[PDB]
C-alpha cells in the first residue's frame, strides 16, 4: 500500500471545469459590483483549458439557472474523465454562495458529487474553487 | 469543509483580478502540468501572503494529483 | 470548522476502548512515515487509510512551505 | 522563489506538542465519556516523541485550567523551536471545543498564536489536531 500513489488521469478525457462567475446582482440584494471578475474568470479560462479541462463559463445565473446546470453536470457520467473542478467566483455569507437571485449553501452544490449521487467521479478528485 | 472522500476545497480568503486567482492563475500556468496540485496551492499560499491575505485549502484527497499533459 | 487562523497553520480534522480510527489511522502513519514524508503528504496517507474503514478526516491548510520532519 | 521550498526544521528544539486530552465532563453538562482518548493521548504521545517534540499532556482541564494553560506556552518564547504542535481530543459543538466546564470557541485558541500575538512563531508550522464531535 503505497505512500507516493497517484490519481489515474489516463482516462479519454480530462473533465469538465464548470465557472460560475457573478458580476452584478439583483439589485434588492444590494451587493456591488464585482469588478474584476471577468478577468479573474477569463484567466481561469485559460489555465485549465491548457491542463485539457473541457471549461464551461456562466455569467450571472440566477439559482434555479444555476441549479438545473450544476445538476445537470453532476447527472451527466463522467465514466470517461480524469477529474471534475467548479469554481464560484460571487459573493458569500455563511456557507453559502449567491447567484443572481438568492443565496445557495455550497453544501447542496457539492452534495451533487458525493459517491451515492454521482456515482462515476468515484473514486475521482473533484476540485472546488470559491472566491467569496 | 469537504463533502466527502477526493473533495478539495480551495477557498480565497481592480478591473484586472483579484489577489487570489491572479496567482492561482500564474501558478496553474508555470507548473500546474509538474507539481503535485495541493504543493501547488501550498505555493498559491506563500505568494498571496507576499502581497503587501491568506488563502487555504482543504484536502479530502485520498492519494496524489497531478494534471501530466495527455 | 474553523479554518486556519492565520500564514503557516495547518488545522487537522477528525470528521471503542483502544482508540479511535482517525488517531489510530495517524499514529500509525507517523510512526512509519512521520520522519520522512511531507507532512500534508502524510495527512493525505491519512485520509486514505480512514475511508477504508468500516468517516472521512479533513485537513486546512495554510502552509506556505514543505513540512518535513527529519530526524535532528 | 523556489517550488522545492521547506521550512527551516534545524532548530536546537523540535517544539512543543500540546495535547488537552479530556474524557469525562462536568456532570450538568450531561455529555458521555469518551472511552478511547486516553489511548488515543498516549499514542499521540509517543509519536510527537519520536519525533522530537516535547509533549505536554493535560487531561479534563477546566476551561481556566486549560485557557491559562494554552496562554501560558503561547508566550514563552519559541525562538529555538522548529515548530508548534496542539491537540484537542474532546467533544465538539459548532466552532468550540468543551473543556469539563464550558466550551470554548477554537478560534480563541487558535488567535493566541497569530503572528500579532506570538512572534517567535512567525514563519514557523503552527499545527492543530482537533478530534471532536
Amino acid at each position: 500500500f503505497d505512500p507516493a500513489e497517484k490519481y489515474k488521469m489516463d482516462h479519454r478525457r480530462r473533465g469538465i471545469a464548470l465557472i460560475f462567475n457573478h458580476e452584478r446582482f439583483f439589485w434588492h440584494l444590494t451587493l456591488p459590483e464585482r469588478r474584476g471578475t471577468c478577468a479573474d474568470r477569463d484567466n481561469l479560462t485559460r489555465r485549465f483549458s491548457d491542463l485539457g479541462f473541457e471549461v464551461k463559463c456562466f455569467n450571472d445565473l440566477k439559482a434555479e439557472e444555476l441549479l438545473l446546470k450544476i445538476h445537470e453536470v453532476s447527472t451527466v457520467s463522467h465514466a470517461d474523465a480524469d477529474c471534475f473542478v467548479c469554481v464560484f467566483l460571487s459573493h458569500g455569507e455563511g456557507n453559502h454562495i449567491y447567484a443572481y437571485d438568492a443565496k445557495i449553501e455550497i453544501q447542496t452544490l457539492t452534495g451533487l458529487f458525493k459517491g451515492d449521487k454521482c456515482h462515476s467521479l468515484v473514486g475521482k478528485p473533484k476540485i472546488f474553487i470559491i472566491q467569496a | 469543509l469537504p463533502a466527502g472522500a477526493d473533495f478539495l476545497m480551495c477557498y480565497s480568503v481592480t478591473v484586472n483580478g483579484s489577489w487570489y486567482i491572479q496567482d492561482l492563475c500564474e501558478m496553474l500556468g508555470k507548473y500546474g502540468s509538474s507539481l503535485e496540485f495541493t504543493e501547488l496551492l501550498t505555493l498559491v499560499n506563500r505568494k498571496v501572503s507576499q502581497r503587501r491575505q491568506v488563502p487555504c485549502f482543504a484536502s479530502m484527497l485520498t492519494k496524489k494529483l497531478h494534471f501530466f499533459p495527455k
